[PDB]
C-alpha cells in the first residue's frame, strides 16, 4: 500500500488549501496540518523538511464525506484560507479538523455536535486547534448559539437526519451571508429508506429550492459510499461571493 | 582551517567538479560576521591564514 | 456454419454476456464494489486528477 | 447511560427477530469486537447493543463509533436474549446486521431503522 | 519611541499565500527523475494498476515539495518500510522493487521488434547474396 | 557534422558512478515501454 | 448518473413522477380524457 | 451477400513461399510489399520535385538577413573534399575565454 517512509511529492489541488501528494503506486489527498508534529485520530501524516513545521495530513475518503466529494470532482467547495465555516454535524471532529486546516489560522470553524461523548472528543481536538470552536447543542434550534455563531461564509451539513432540509434551512436562514456557500451530504437510505435514490436526491435538491437556495452541482460519490450524494448550493443568489 | 567544517559540501563539490564552499566553522567567527558581499570571502581568506599563524 | 460452445447453450450464452457487460458498466460509471478494505487506507490506488469536475451541473 | 433505550410494546422483539432472521441469512456479526470493526469498516447497517451488560463501559464504547460514523444504534434490555436470538450457546453484548445489495431482509432493516431513528 | 526609518527601496512568487506557501520548484536531475517516475507510473507497475491518464505537456508542476510518510498509528507492523527499503529517492525505490528483470524482459523484446528488418537485416541479406 | 576530434568539456567529463548509471539505464527501460505503449494505444484508438 | 444500466433508467419505480407538456395536456382535454385516472390506467400503477 | 456464403467460402487462401532454391536472395515481394515499395519511391521523388522546382525558380539576389549569421553551401572548390550540399549547423560549442577555462582548469 502506501507504507511509512515512501517518499512523495506535494503539489497543490486544484481547490485552495488542499493539496494532492503524489508517488509511486498511490497518489493521496492531503492538507497543511494546523498544530505540526501530532496526530488527531492516528493518520499517516506526511512530513517535509524544508531546505520541521511543515507538515500534511492524509485526508481519508472513506472516512470523510467532504475528501470523497473532493476527489468525486466538485466545481468548488467554497472554503478558500481565512473563509468562515458553520459545519452541522461535527461527530467527534475527524474531518473537521481537516477543514479548520483548510481555513487556517485566520479563518474559522463553528463545529455543532449535539451528542455529549462527541463532545468531549471534539473539545479535545478544538483545544488543540485553536480556530475551531466547539459547539454542543442541538443543531434543529439554532436560538442557542446565535450568541456563538456571527455571519459564516460556507455551511458544511452531514447530520444524518430524515428533517435535514429544515434544519439546514433555518441554519441557513440564521447564519449565512447573502449568496452563501454550503455542501449538504444526503444519504438517501436515511432520507427516505423505500424511494429509489435519485428520487430521493431529486427531492431534497427540491426542498432546498423552497428553503431558498439555488443548487449548482451534484455529485453522487460512488466509489466511497453508497448511496451517498453531495449537493452544492449558494443561498440567495446565483454567484457565489458576489 | 578556512573550510573545517564544511568538509561534505566540499568533497561533493570536488568530487563533482562543482564549485567549493568558501568557509566553514569560521563562518561562526566575529570578524567575518562583519563583512557583506564577496568581502566575506575576502576576510575569510584571511582570517583563515591568521588563525594557522 | 460453424458456431460457438457458447452459442449451443442458451443459458451460458446470456451468463457470459452479463458478465461483460456489467464489466463494460465499470468502464463508464463508478460501481461502489466495498468500501475501504480490511487494510486500511492505501491511497487512492488509481491516480487523482485534479483538473477534472465530474459532477452534474444543476 | 443508555438514552436510546429501547421500551417494551413489541420493539425489542422485532429487533430480536430481526436479529434471528440475518443470522439464518448469514448477514450477522457478533461480539463487541465484531461489531467495532464492522462499524469501522462501515458495512453496518443497525447495531443492537445489551443493556444488562456488568460494567456497561463497554457498550458504551461502541456509540462513539456509531455515532461518528453515524449508523443506528439501540439497546436491548437482555444479553441472554440477545444471545438466545442469535443462536449461539453464550451471551451476546453486542450485534451488528450489515447491508447488502440484494435481500428481503433489508426490508425489515429498514422499517427497523426508521423506528429506531424515532426512537432517537 | 520614535526613530529613523531603514530605506529599503533597492515576476513570478515564490510561495503561493493561497496554499500555505508552498515553495517553487528547485528543479534539481533528482526531482527530475522523480517527476518522469511519475508520469510513467503506468509502466512501473507493469500491468497490474492502471492509472489517471494525466499527459500535460510539462509534467514538472511550478510547486512542489517532497516529502515523506510519517505514520499511521493503528498500522505498523507491514504498513511500514524497513531500515533497508527506506531509501532516499523514489526511483531508488522503484530500482529496489522487484520486476527490474520484467522490465529488461519487456525492454528485450521491444529492441528486437525494433531491430527486426533495419539495417542489420540488410547487411545480412547483402552478405547472403556476395558469398 | 559529427564531431571527430574530443573537445576539452568531452575531456573532462567526470567518470559517473554505478548508482547513477542504475538509475540511468532504469530510466531508459522504462521510457522505450512507455514509447511502444502508447503507440500500440494509439494505434488502437485509431481504428476504433 | 446512478440507477443507468445502459439505457435503462432504474430510478423509476411506483408512484411515477409524470412531467406534463401542455400539447398533451391541451389534447388530453379535448379527448374528453380524464388525466390522473387515464395516466393510471395507462401504467397499471399511482402516478404523480 | 454474407450470410449466403458458407465457411468454405469464407476460407482464406494462402500465400506462397519463395523458392528454398533461392531464398538467398531475400523474401518474395507480393503485392504488399510491392505497394511498401512503391509509396516509398513515389514519396521520395514527390520530395526531390519539389525541391527541383525551388531549386530552379530560383532568385539570385535573395537576401535574407539569417545569411550574415549562417555559413553557405559554398561550392566543391571553396569548402573542398568534406563539400555536402547541407548547410552546417552550430553543435553548439563556443570558443571559450581564458578566465572561464581558468576556473574549469582549477576545478579540474
Amino acid at each position: 500500500g502506501a507504507k511509512a517512509g515512501k517518499k512523495v511529492i506535494v503539489e497543490p489541488h486544484r481547490h485552495k488549501g488542499v493539496f494532492v501528494a503524489r508517488g509511486g503506486k498511490e497518489d493521496l489527498l492531503c492538507t497543511a496540518n494546523l498544530v505540526p508534529g501530532e496526530s488527531v485520530y492516528g493518520e499517516k501524516r506526511i512530513s517535509v523538511e524544508t531546505p520541521t513545521k511543515t507538515e500534511y495530513r492524509i485526508w481519508n475518503p472513506f472516512r470523510s464525506k467532504l475528501a470523497a466529494g473532493i476527489l468525486g470532482g466538485l466545481e468548488t467547495i467554497y472554503m478558500k484560507p481565512g473563509s468562515k465555516v458553520l459545519y452541522l454535524g461535527a461527530a467527534s471532529g475527524t474531518s473537521v479538523s481537516h477543514v479548520a486546516d483548510i481555513v487556517g489560522p485566520t479563518g474559522a470553524v463553528y463545529a455543532v455536535e449535539f451528542s455529549h461523548r462527541s463532545g468531549r472528543d471534539l473539545i479535545n481536538m478544538a483545544t488543540r486547534r485553536t480556530n475551531v470552536i466547539p459547539i454542543v447543542e442541538d443543531a434543529r434550534k439554532p436560538m442557542a448559539y446565535r450568541m456563538l455563531v456571527p455571519m459564516v461564509d460556507v455551511i458544511f451539513a452531514d447530520v444524518a437526519q430524515p428533517d435535514q432540509a429544515r434544519i439546514v434551512g433555518i441554519n441557513a436562514r440564521l447564519f449565512l451571508k447573502q449568496g452563501g456557500g454550503l455542501l449538504i451530504s444526503i444519504k438517501a437510505s436515511c432520507i427516505d429508506s423505500t424511494a429509489p435514490p435519485e428520487q430521493v436526491f431529486a427531492s431534497e435538491v427540491q426542498k432546498l429550492r423552497e428553503d431558498k437556495f439555488f443548487p449548482k452541482e451534484q455529485l453522487t460519490l460512488e466509489p466511497y459510499e453508497r448511496d451517498h450524494a453531495m449537493v452544492s448550493c449558494v443561498y440567495l443568489q446565483k454567484e457565489f461571493e458576489g | 582551517i578556512q573550510i573545517l567544517g564544511a568538509e561534505k559540501a566540499l568533497f561533493r563539490a570536488l568530487k563533482t567538479k562543482h564549485a567549493t564552499p568558501k568557509y566553514g566553522i569560521i563562518y561562526h567567527a566575529s570578524l567575518v560576521g562583519q563583512a557583506s558581499g564577496p568581502n566575506k570571502g575576502k576576510i575569510a581568506r584571511q582570517l583563515a591564514a591568521k588563525i594557522a599563524l | 456454419p460453424n458456431r460457438k460452445k457458447e452459442q449451443r447453450n442458451p443459458r451460458v450464452k446470456k451468463r457470459k454476456k452479463y458478465e461483460e457487460k456489467q464489466k463494460k458498466l465499470r468502464s463508464v460509471k463508478a460501481v461502489y464494489k466495498g468500501g475501504e478494505g480490511p487494510g486500511g487506507y492505501q491511497g487512492e490506488l488509481s491516480g487523482i486528477k485534479t483538473n477534472l469536475v465530474k459532477s452534474v451541473k444543476l | 447511560a443508555a438514552w436510546p433505550k429501547a421500551e417494551d410494546p413489541a420493539l425489542v422483539q422485532e429487533l430480536l427477530d430481526c436479529v434471528q432472521q440475518a443470522s439464518h441469512y448469514r448477514q450477522l456479526k457478533k461480539g463487541a469486537n465484531e461489531t467495532t470493526k464492522s462499524v469501522n469498516r462501515g458495512t453496518s447497517e443497525l447495531v443492537i447493543l445489551a443493556a444488562d451488560t456488568q460494567p456497561l463501559s463497554i457498550v458504551l464504547h461502541i456509540p462513539l463509533i456509531c455515532e461518528e460514523k453515524n449508523v443506528p444504534y439501540v439497546y436491548v434490555p437482555s444479553k441472554v436474549a440477545l444471545g438466545r436470538a442469535c443462536g449461539v450457546s453464550r451471551a451476546v453484548i453486542a450485534v451488528s446486521l450489515t447491508s447488502n445489495e440484494a435481500s428481503d431482509l433489508n426490508s425489515k432493516i429498514r422499517a427497523l431503522r426508521d423506528k429506531v431513528e424515532r426512537l432517537a | 519611541e520614535l526613530s529613523v526609518r531603514v530605506p529599503q527601496l533597492p515576476g513570478p512568487p515564490d510561495t503561493l499565500s493561497d496554499w500555505y506557501n508552498i515553495p517553487r520548484t528547485n528543479l534539481t536531475p533528482e526531482l527530475k527523475r522523480d517527476l518522469q517516475l511519475l508520469r510513467m507510473r503506468d509502466v512501473v507497475a507493469m500491468g497490474k494498476q492502471f492509472f489517471k491518464k494525466d499527459n500535460r505537456k510539462d509534467f514538472v508542476p511550478e510547486y512542489c515539495q517532497v516529502g515523506t510518510i510519517i505514520a499511521g498509528a493503528t498500522d505498523g507492523v507491514s504498513g511500514r518500510l524497513t531500515r533497508k527499503e527506506r531509501k532516499r529517492t523514489i526511483v531508488e525505490e522503484v530500482l529496489s522493487s522487484d520486476s527490474v528483470s520484467k522490465y529488461k524482459r519487456k525492454y528485450h523484446e521491444i529492441q528486437e521488434h525494433k531491430k527486426s528488418g533495419r539495417k542489420g537485416y540488410y547487411k545480412k541479406l547483402m552478405a547472403a547474396r556476395k558469398r | 557534422k559529427p564531431q571527430k576530434k574530443e573537445t576539452y568539456m568531452q575531456k573532462r567529463a567526470v567518470v559517473v558512478g554505478r548508482e547513477e548509471r542504475k538509475l540511468r539505464d532504469l530510466m531508459q527501460k522504462l521510457t522505450t515501454i512507455r514509447k511502444e505503449k502508447i503507440a500500440k494505444r494509439k494505434a488502437k484508438k485509431e481504428a476504433q | 448518473p446512478s440507477s443507468m444500466f445502459f439505457e435503462h433508467n432504474e430510478a423509476l419505480v411506483p408512484p411515477y413522477n409524470v412531467l406534463v407538456d401542455t400539447n398533451f395536456l391541451s389534447r388530453t382535454v379535448g379527448a374528453k380524457l380524464p388525466l390522473l385516472e387515464s395516466a393510471m390506467d395507462c401504467l397499471y400503477a399511482s402516478v404523480n | 451477400m454474407s450470410s449466403l456464403r458458407h465457411a468454405i467460402q469464407r476460407r482464406a487462401h494462402k500465400e506462397r513461399a519463395q523458392p528454398l532454391e533461392r531464398q538467398r536472395l531475400g523474401i518474395l515481394e507480393k503485392k504488399k510489399d510491392y505497394r511498401l515499395r512503391a509509396r516509398d519511391y513515389k514519396k521520395k521523388q514527390a520530395v526531390l520535385k519539389s525541391l527541383r522546382q525551388k531549386a530552379a525558380e530560383r532568385n539570385e539576389d535573395e537576401f535574407y538577413f539569417g545569411m550574415m549569421s549562417r555559413k553557405g553551401p559554398g561550392s566543391a572548390l571553396t569548402r573542398g573534399k568534406g563539400f555536402t550540399g547541407t548547410v552546417d549547423g552550430d553543435r553548439g560549442n563556443k570558443a571559450l575565454s581564458v578566465e572561464t577555462v581558468r576556473l574549469l582548469k582549477t576545478q579540474d
